[PDB]
DNA sequence: TGCATCAGAGCCCAAAAT
DNA sequence: TATAATGGGAGCCTCTGATGCA
């Protein structure tokens, strides 16, 4: 088929788990002794892919008759290694992260869908203010909170932890 | 034979020697990474009968458009006194071309 | 010299701190083997 | 400011626990809590206290805005937004369309607000962000493994602080230091310092840097290249030539045309084969 | 200028040296580690614009 | 908008503790553990299991997830279950729950109130490869550290003991992060140990020593040849994104060949041998062609014994040997009279 | 760059350039079989050296380092045909 | 509603870079 | 694993567009 398109959409936490090989969950790059790539590291090849041609790591299976063969030993896929140019891995976050794209390119497509101010916006993303979700009946300075309030520190703890002193 | 005329027993072009584009300065081999001989030379090497040797050519040699004639070599190994080179390697040659 | 101001204790040495390059007749440096020069830079005096 | 409620037998609550008022504290049910607040069981002066407080959620960061995003109804905001496009002031108008424009972009697209929230983040290949051997057996490596270093060492601590129970104060610090890696390794400079290797000031080259600009991937390797089958060299006058002609350097046709020559090397009998006419001319 | 720089830089370390180790026994030598003002002066002959 | 500004104004919102404030809070926690452990008798159940429903519910609803080593997943189902298991306790025994919610409560408030000290430690380590925040972190994970081994009953301030835990991990953070080829903890000291006498042998020696003046300070077991390889296992990349030039126009990367893709010429070479050694092979009979590119690995990429060759043509394992020789005698025989294959070989 | 072997950067004022004239198979050769269409680059020398005329390019292999640069960004570029229908221009290499 | 103030966006090419 | 130790550090153009005040 010819290539008449081409399109280019925001990817779902979904769609980037289903590129990715695998998830790097040490900041490892290779072996200092051996250079080889370091498992689970950066550069692993169980996840991105074998460094050389019909080859997996540890050298059980050397030949393009098994093509597609992942070794029991080494866990690298017998392929071409092109594919390192080409697989992409994952990291899984602890807590959701933002994309900067969708916040610092005023206005902001973030804020302008949840009606919030640079910032607003800044001081929720980077920990400076809360935002009520679910007041569930608070109320502050005499009027209740209502959702999408920004509250301070000080603001939030007399809040949920109550208020109090105390005197030498 | 031809290509090797130049140089010294130690591999360093001779003092005096006219070098063109292609030549070698200073010869040098490097071990081959370990590789499997494709199918093609596993039969070629069977029909010629000699065994793949485990060094490549990686000598130094004269540039495309320039070369001259040579005026200085400059040789240094490691374990020679007065002389330390940066870690791994065992030793430098300098060829200066007039 | 370390000196301790309570005990008023004095230890007094000559430090080496690695070296500085000279620069040769002409004016002009060996930094690494290669000749190099210092460009003066033009600017802004200090003051009001 | 909280409220003390005496028991003589059993507490059926515990300390810690969220009450509102009415909620059963100790004594099978006889003794009760009047306000809204946190347990607090003291038993050296044998008492519930109750601190006057609520149930409040209220989050900080991305995890809070990836909740209101998923939340969104678009099709509910458009109808508000069209009621908008009403108003008499331009102003007002003016942002209802502003808004509108974005609420109908997703619409639209099929694409989720909530998607511009990063929970998976992608891993680049490694062939496009290498680890080489130069000549003298060192090595050489692109910026993003740092700066995807930075990002994985930061979320790891943070799993273990929170299997550890820190307090809020440092698993707050670690998520803002979680947002700003996941920044610097997308568009290091964009919001903040810039983060850069240690004894240097150079920034580290990011993901948008490499995209954009003079030097990025579009201007540099897109819409122009370095080609092979090209040459270069001083050029002087040929008064004698025809207009359709120029001078060409002998030994830079042989390399430009080489394959070419290779070829017609072995039509005429000059070599035996194309790879010893090659081997001649080195 | 780069020779101050890098002189100010061994004397963070100074400063740093003069919390750890024993508070009795300490000589100059102990004291300073002279890579900062070193590296502050390589860099100026061989990196500078 | 500054991230150590912003996280030193939060760390001022804990006001330090009274001698008093900080024994009773380690007190507290003290207690605490020994009330999970009386709970795990009572109940017959894991002590550590119990430590995070206690933890669960004092942090509040906001924390809840799967603890690594806890073979239940936790969630307010489990720790409702667990919950409800220890209020179903007896008065004497439902006493416990109590003291273990209010030693958490405690933990809390000790560590929040001992952050500016992490701080005044961590701020002395920057510069060694880990960011100030980084120091931060890894500082307080040693504060930790230190408030669950805590001894209160030894009369020492809590700063005495904390201090020795933060130093501590503050330097291995800094031992296990700061390198992008990493490097085992011991083998940084070595590598740092090699530093520190090669420094000393310069300011005794007033020049750079020598790989030997080295391995003589280092003492036995160190020659010339450990310390350069010791120093060579020390070298750490250097950025491909590095600039050359007084320009902004290029980086160092951008010179550095690729030796992985095979070239052109490379490519176009193994093709003419493989063209070149069928057409020899087309001078056999099909059947001496076919055992050698079963033998040679030209089909199906392997190189098949003499027995499977063998078995798939019908003949004796000798045979099959001999129809390969005779194949090969042929070939050798065909490349002395036509010289195609030779250029190949190099 | 001389010192490396180097080729001639045709940059962006050199495709305008080839733009005007309407050379458009020039100019794509330029794009491609000259640079980084690796399996182009190939057999445009191995044709040369036995005479056949250059083949047809394909994609050179810096749009497949833009596709994945922007993969990595959480941005999904999809090549497509006039069906609307997805084309694979890793050919299989990067999808499970 | 009309006007400053500020943040962020740009600023030639190829050669070379010792 | 234990004297006590408790808040950092560097800093120097033009046009266009959104945003925050008369
Ligand atoms: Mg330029
Ligand atoms: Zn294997």
């Amino acid at each position: 088929k010819e290539v008449r398109k081409v399109r280019i959409a925001l990817a779902s936490p979904e769609k980037i788990r289903s590129w990715s090989y695998g998830e790097v969950e040490k900041p490892e790059t290779i072996n200092y002794r051996t250079l080889k790539p370091e498992r689970d590291g950066l550069f692993d090849e169980r996840i991105f892919g074998p460094i050389k041609d019909y080859e997996c790591a540890c050298g059980k299976y050397k030949r393009q008759r098994f093509e597609g063969k992942v070794c029991e030993r080494c866990g690298v896929e017998v392929t071409k290694s092109i594919v390192r140019r080409y697989r992409m891995g994952h990291i899984e976050l602890a807590t959701p992260a933002a994309h900067i794209w969708f916040v610092k390119d005023v206005p902001s497509k973030i804020g302008t869908l949840l009606d919030l101010s640079a910032t607003e916006l800044e001081q929720v993303l980077y920990f400076s203010k809360y935002i009520v979700l679910d007041p569930k009946g608070a109320i502050l300075n005499g009027v209740p909170v209502e959702k999408r309030q920004l509250l301070t520190d000080e603001e939030y703890r007399e809040l949920r932890y109550g208020k109090q002193e105390t005197y030498p | 034979e031809a290509a090797l005329r130049d140089l010294d027993e130690e591999g360093v072009v001779r003092i005096g020697a006219e070098v063109k584009p292609g030549d070698i300065l200073v010869g040098r081999t490097s071990f081959k990474g370990e590789s499997e001989p494709t199918p093609e030379e596993r039969l070629l090497r069977s029909i010629f009968g000699e065994k793949a040797r485990d060094v490549k050519d990686t000598s130094l040699r004269v540039p495309p458009g320039e070369g001259g004639i040579v005026v200085r070599t400059v040789r240094l190994r490691r374990g020679d006194p007065g002389v330390e080179l940066k870690p791994g390697v065992r030793e430098v040659v300098r060829v200066y071309v007039a | 010299q370390l000196i301790h101001k309570d005990t008023g204790l004095i230890k007094e040495d000559e430090v080496f701190l690695g070296h500085i390059p000279l620069m040769t007749e002409d004016g002009s440096f060996i930094i690494n083997g290669a000749d190099r020069v210092i460009v003066s830079q033009i600017h802004r005096s200090p003051g009001v | 400011k909280a409220r003390v409620y005496p028991f003589e037998d059993d507490v059926e609550v515990s300390t810690g626990d969220r009450v509102a008022p009415g909620d059963v504290l100790a004594d099978g049910g006889k003794v009760k809590s009047d306000v809204y607040g946190r347990v607090e069981v003291d038993l050296v002066r044998n008492v519930v206290r109750v601190v006057e407080s609520y149930d409040i959620d209220a989050r900080m960061g991305a995890e809070a805005i990836q909740q209101l995003l998923k939340e969104l109804d678009l099709e509910a905001l458009e109808k508000e937004l069209l009621e908008e496009m009403k108003h008499p002031s331009r102003a007002r108008r003016a942002k209802a369309r502003k808004r509108l424009e974005v609420v109908r972009a997703f619409l639209d697209s099929g694409n989720r607000p909530e998607w511009m929230i990063l929970e998976a983040v992608p891993v680049l290949p490694p062939d496009l962000r290498p680890m080489v051997q130069v000549d003298g057996g060192r090595f050489a490596t692109s910026d993003l493994n740092d700066l995807y270093r930075r990002l994985i060492n930061r979320n790891n601590r943070l799993k273990k602080l929170l299997a550890q129970g820190a307090p809020e104060i440092i698993i707050r610090n670690e998520k803002r230091m979680l947002q700003e890696a996941v920044d610097a390794l997308l568009d290091n400079g964009r919001r903040g310092a810039p983060v850069t290797n240690p004894g240097s000031d150079r920034p580290l080259r990011s993901l948008t840097d490499i995209l954009s600009g003079k030097q990025g991937r579009f201007r540099q390797n897109l819409l122009g290249k370095r080609v092979d089958y090209s040459g270069r060299s001083v050029i002087v006058v040929g008064p004698q030539l025809k207009l359709h002609q120029c001078g060409l350097p002998k030994r830079m046709a042989l390399e430009l045309f080489k394959p070419f020559l290779l070829k017609k090397m072995e039509e005429k009998g000059i070599a035996p084969n194309v790879k010893a006419a090659r081997r001649m001319l080195e | 200028d780069q020779f101050r720089v890098g002189l100010a830089r061994l004397a963070r370390g100074v400063r740093e040296r003069m919390l750890m180790g024993s508070e009795d026994s300490l000589t100059p030598a102990k004291l300073v580690n002279s890579r900062p003002l070193e590296a502050a002066i390589r860099e100026f002959f061989s990196r500078s614009q | 908008s500054d991230p150590v500004r912003q996280y030193l104004h939060e760390i001022g919102q804990v006001p330090l503790l009274t001698l008093e404030e900080e024994v009773e809070l380690a007190r507290k926690v003290e207690e605490g553990m020994e009330a999970i452990k009386k709970l795990s008798e009572i109940t017959g159940l894991d002590p550590d299991l119990i430590r995070e429903v206690v933890r669960a519910k004092i942090l509040g609803s906001a924390r809840v997830r799967h603890i690594p080593g806890l073979k239940e997943t936790l969630d307010p189902k489990t720790v409702e279950e667990i919950d409800q298991k220890l209020k179903s306790l007896p008065k004497e025994h439902k006493r416990y729950l109590h003291i273990a919610r209010e030693g958490e409560a405690a933990r809390q408030h000790l560590i929040e109130a001992n952050l500016r000290l992490v701080v005044s430690i961590a701020k002395k380590y920057t510069g060694r490869g880990l960011s100030f925040l980084d120091l931060i972190q890894e500082g307080n994970q040693g504060l930790i550290r230190a408030v669950e081994k805590f001894e209160y009953k030894r009369r020492f301030k809590f700063s005495t003991y904390a201090t020795w835990w933060i130093r501590q991990a503050i330097n291995r953070a800094i031992a296990d992060q700061a390198r992008t080829i990493r490097i085992p903890v011991h083998m940084v000291e070595t590598i740092n140990k090699l530093s520190r006498t090669a420094r000393q042998l310069q300011q005794e020696l007033g020049r750079e020593p020598t790989y030997e003046e080295i391995a003589e300070a280092m003492g036995p077991g160190w020659d010339a040849k450990r310390v350069e390889e010791t120093l060579k296992i020390a070298q750490e990349p250097v950025s491909l994104e590095t600039p050359i030039g007084d320009e902004k126009d290029s980086f160092y990367g951008d010179f550095i060949p690729d030796e992985h893709l095979p070239s052109p010429v490379d490519a176009a070479t193994q093709s003419l041998l493989s063209e070149e050694l069928e057409k020899a092979l087309s001078k056999l009979s099909e059947r001496e062609a076919m055992v050698l590119k079963l033998r040679k690995g030209l089909i199906d990429g392997r190189e098949h014994t003499l027995e499977e060759v063998g078995a798939f043509f019908g003949v004796t394992r000798e045979r099959i040997r001999q129809i390969e020789n005779k194949a090969l005698r042929k070939l050798k025989y065909h490349e002395s009279r036509t010289r195609k294959l030779r250029d190949f070989l190099d | 760059g001389k010192a490396q072997f180097g080729g001639q950067r045709f940059g962006e004022m050199e495709v305008w350039a080839l733009e005007a004239y309407g050379a458009a198979h020039t100019l794509q050769e330029m794009l491609t079989l000259k640079s980084d269409d690796i399996e182009g680059r190939n057999a445009a020398y191995e044709a040369i050296i036995k005479g056949e005329d250059v083949p047809e390019p394909s994609v050179p292999e810096s749009f497949r380092v833009l596709v994945k640069e922007l993969q990595a960004l959480a941005l999904d570029v999809q090549t497509l045909d006039e069906k609307d229908n997805p084309v694979d221009i890793f050919e299989g290499l990067a999808s499970k």
